[PDB]
C-alpha cells in the first residue's frame, strides 16, 4: 500500500 | 546527545508572460541525522490533516496535500494513517526518512511575480528592461540569496543600470544578466532598470533562492520525541523558477 526506498 | 531533522523542498516553476501559472513541482524529503545509543526509538508527528493523492471518491480541495509520498525501508507507518506518525530505529549519522512530490496547486501564493516593461527601438538598437520583483511571501519571512537569471539578444551591452535600492548587485555576464537582491521579505517590491545596446531571445528570467522557515507544500514536522538537544528545519530553495517575458 506505501512505497519504499533503500535511500 | 544531538538530533537534526529538516524538511526541504526544492521548488520548480514555470510562470506565464501573462503571470499565469504553467507549471509547479514540489520535490520534498525529511532528513534526519542523529547519534543515539543502542536500540533508541525515534517517533515524527507531521502535520495532522494532510492527505495523499487524488481521492476519486473525496476529490481534493484546499487543506494540506501531496501527490505522492515514499519512506525509507526502516520506517513504521502503524500510525501513520489515523495519526500522520512515523517510527524508526535510526542509524549514526544521514538518513532520508521521507519523499513527496506535489505538482497541483500550493496552498499558498507563489512567493515571487515579476513585472516586466521592455521598450526595444529597433531602430537605434537601444534595449530598455525594467524589471520590478514582488516578495508575495509574509512580511515577516525572509527570501535569501535571491538572484535572478535574464537571457540576453547574443552581443548585447550595458549602458547603465539603475537599482532600487544600494544592496542590489547586477551584471551582465555569458550573455545574460545576473541581477543578485540580497535582501528580502514578504512584501518588498525591487526593481531594476536596465539600459543595453544590442548591435528576442530575451528571457525566460529564472529565479533562484532559499526560503528559510517555510515549507512549499505547507507540510510540517508537529513533533520529534524520543520511545536530547533537538534542531528542526523547514527550508524550500530553487534554482528553477522560470518566469517568460
Amino acid at each position: 500500500t506505501y512505497k519504499f526506498f533503500e535511500q | 546527545n544531538e538530533v537534526f531533522l529538516a524538511v526541504v523542498e526544492r521548488l520548480s516553476v514555470l510562470i506565464a508572460s501573462n503571470g499565469s501559472l504553467l507549471k509547479v513541482d514540489v520535490q520534498g524529503e525529511i532528513r534526519l541525522k542523529s547519534f543515539l545509543p543502542s536500540g533508541s526509538e525515534m517517533r515524527i508527528g507531521l502535520t495532522e490533516e494532510f492527505s495523499v493523492g487524488k481521492s476519486e471518491l473525496r476529490g481534493y480541495g484546499p487543506g494540506i496535500r501531496v501527490d505522492e509520498v515514499s519512506f525509507h525501508s526502516s520506517v513504521n507507518l502503524d500510525e501513520f494513517e489515523s495519526h500522520r506518525i512515523l517510527r524508526l530505529q535510526p542509524p549514526q549519522g544521514e538518513l532520508t526518512v521521507m519523499r513527496y512530490q506535489l505538482s497541483d496547486d500550493l496552498p499558498s501564493p507563489l512567493p515571487f511575480r515579476l513585472f516586466p516593461s521592455v521598450q526595444w527601438d529597433r531602430g537605434s538598437g537601444r534595449l530598455q528592461v525594467y524589471l520590478k520583483l514582488r516578495c508575495d511571501l509574509l512580511s515577516k519571512s525572509q527570501a535569501l540569496n535571491v538572484r535572478l537569471h535574464l537571457p540576453l539578444p547574443r552581443g548585447v551591452v550595458s549602458l547603465s543600470q539603475e537599482l532600487s535600492s544600494p544592496e542590489q548587485k547586477a551584471e551582465l555576464a555569458e550573455g545574460a544578466l545576473r541581477w543578485d537582491l540580497p535582501r528580502v521579505q514578504g512584501g518588498s517590491q525591487l526593481s531594476g532598470l536596465f539600459q543595453m545596446d544590442v548591435p528576442l531571445g530575451l528571457g525566460p528570467a529564472s529565479l533562484s533562492f532559499e526560503l528559510p522557515r517555510h515549507t512549499c507544500s505547507g507540510l510540517q514536522v508537529r513533533f520529534l520525541r524520543l520511545a536530547p538537544h533537538k534542531w528542526v528545519r523547514h527550508l524550500s530553495h530553487s534554482d528553477a523558477y522560470v518566469i517568460r517575458i
